[PDB]
């Protein structure tokens, strides 16, 4: 879903008003959920989100 | 006293901002019960 939904939209040439800026969306990727500790990365869990 | 999640070690903590336990990463704690003679009727 996510991959179609990207590839439908399509961005074009931005100029405000010579130099133009072009804007591309490649392959997207999702990971894991992850938790950012202070210390390190560590495992989630829906309890701990619960919890939290 | 408090027991830590996941984690089996007894925190002891009673600052306010420590919240974390030691060595283990997670912020959950849990109070532990102590030893207080309660009654019930049955
Ligand atoms: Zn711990």
């Amino acid at each position: 879903g996510l991959q179609n939904v990207f590839q439908s939209f399509g961005e074009m040439l931005v100029e405000p008003s010579w130099r133009y800026a072009t804007v591309k969306f490649g392959e997207v990727t999702v990971e894991k959920p992850t938790f950012f500790s202070d210390d390190k990365e560590l495992e989630f869990l829906p309890w701990h989100a619960r919890l939290q | 006293t408090y027991v830590c999640g996941d984690c089996g070690q007894e925190n002891t903590l009673k600052s306010g901002d420590v919240i974390q336990c030691r060595e283990c990463g997670y912020r959950i704690l849990y109070k532990k019960r102590t030893r207080r003679v309660v009654q019930y009727e049955a």
